[PDB]
């Protein structure tokens, strides 16, 4: 399928402050249609695909 | 005592099913401007009573999705919430707009509103205080009140002010059969008693509160009536020791300190009828550097004993503080569609 990144795999190694930045991030990220996002059950993992408006590197997106 | 999960079906924003949470001790619902933050604290005072009127919609039915713009999207709504007791099973209260009516459930069991509202006042959950909710706004309001607003301020909470009619017309009796004065004694004792069955349980609290709001036992806060005999006739008197500064009232205070007494306050007085959970609203909005991460850190440990924290937040640094984040996103459709994630920040140190 396409590419798709982990918000818990991005958030290895992360304090809280950042790991809840990267959070917020897919949420503004949505908001511009730069990303789609999949939950499955509360506090699963998120996973971003890509949205209409942003045609790069999620991975380097996120970097 | 503890909301653990509210579920959603085509209520303002939140179209479709949806489920919110579970809540955790301290949860803060964060997100982009947009609407689906305060539709969602609109979700919860609806769950739990709250009058059509104070919604902000003309007609319930103005709260199915979709219907503002002439389009809902079902002839059926609701929100319920799954509400937790120690010793006790789960409880779902739903309320369910059915057409032009609501319709209450317990357990799935249908009821009136007026037996829904005993079992919610029976969990100390009070849909005409509503203790449960801080809204916009109050802590900048509660800094600006001066002493005498602060008694009418009591005056309702305490439901002495509604023997102030029965007060003075039973004086009117009295000023012209020395027997009336005792009439008057009668209800001048139950006024001042209503009264301070309420301000001498704020006035007790409020030290303990604005020393640990300080994170300093340096700090008190001292609450009194300026007639101490009728306390409800002239105004209330609130003077605090802030750290490192000398004995002030509050309306000469820094105005920095000055949010954090407003704000020992305004817990103060939610001491008196505490719900079992507190749904703060942008409560850090006055909030700056000086004093957010030290009342970040208060919601924080009041959350594990006292009350569950529920905060709608814009600020990082009140909102990392929390166990749990509920990010709130737009979907793009006809009309604005919110949706919900689920962050467990426990995960990560710091």
């Amino acid at each position: 399928g396409a590419e798709s990144i982990s918000l818990l795999e991005l958030c290895r190694n992360t304090n809280r402050k950042q790991a809840a930045a990267k959070f917020y991030s897919f949420l503004v990220l949505k908001k511009q249609q730069a990303i789609e996002l999949t939950q499955e059950e509360p506090y699963s993992d998120i996973i971003a695909t890509p949205g209409p408006r942003f045609h790069g590197s999620l991975e380097v997106l996120f970097q | 005592g503890f909301l653990k999960l509210i579920e959603i079906e085509n209520f303002k924003s939140y179209k479709g099913r949806q489920i919110i949470g579970p809540f955790q001790r301290f949860t803060a619902i964060i997100g982009p401007n947009g609407s689906g933050k305060s539709n969602l604290m609109d979700a919860i005072s609806f769950v739990l009573g709250e009058k059509t009127s104070n919604l902000r919609v003309k007609t319930l039915r103005d709260l199915i999705h979709g219907a503002p713009v002439g389009k809902p999207a079902a002839n059926r709504a609701f929100v319920s919430m799954v509400y937790s007791e120690e010793g006790a099973e789960d409880r779902t209260f739903a309320r369910v707009i059915v057409g032009g009516s609501s319709e209450y459930k317990i357990n799935n069991k249908v009821v009136q509103l007026h037996e829904y509202s005993e079992e919610l006042e029976k969990l100390g959950i009070l849909i005409k205080a509503r203790n449960f909710l801080v809204f916009q706004g109050a802590v900048e309001s509660i800094a600006m009140k001066n002493p005498k607003e602060r008694t009418a301020l009591f005056e309702e909470i305490s439901r002495s002010g509604e023997l102030a009619q029965e007060y003075d017309k039973r004086k009117k009796e009295m000023v012209k059969a020395k027997k009336a004065k005792q009439a008057f004694e009668q209800i001048k004792k139950e006024r001042f008693d209503r009264f301070n069955a309420c301000f001498e349980s704020v006035a007790t609290n409020i030290d303990e509160i604005y020393k640990a709001l300080s994170r300093n036992s340096s700090a008190q806060a001292f609450l009194g009536p300026e007639n101490p005999e009728e306390p409800y006739l002239d105004g209330i008197n609130y003077n605090c020791v802030a750290p490192g500064k000398r004995f002030r009232p509050m309306d000469n205070l820094s105005g920095g300190e000055k949010t954090v007494a407003a704000l020992a306050l305004l817990f103060a007085i939610h001491s008196y009828k505490p719900a079992p959970f507190f749904v703060l609203d942008q409560i850090d909005a006055a909030l700056d550097n000086t004093n957010i991460g030290k009342v970040a850190n208060y919601i924080k440990e009041q959350s594990t004993c006292n009350f569950q924290a529920i905060v709608i937040s814009l600020k990082e640094e009140f909102y990392t503080k929390a166990e749990s984040l509920i990010g709130v996103y737009p979907e793009q459709g006809d009309c604005v569609i919110s949706k919900v994630l689920t962050f467990d920040l426990t995960k990560y140190p710091d």
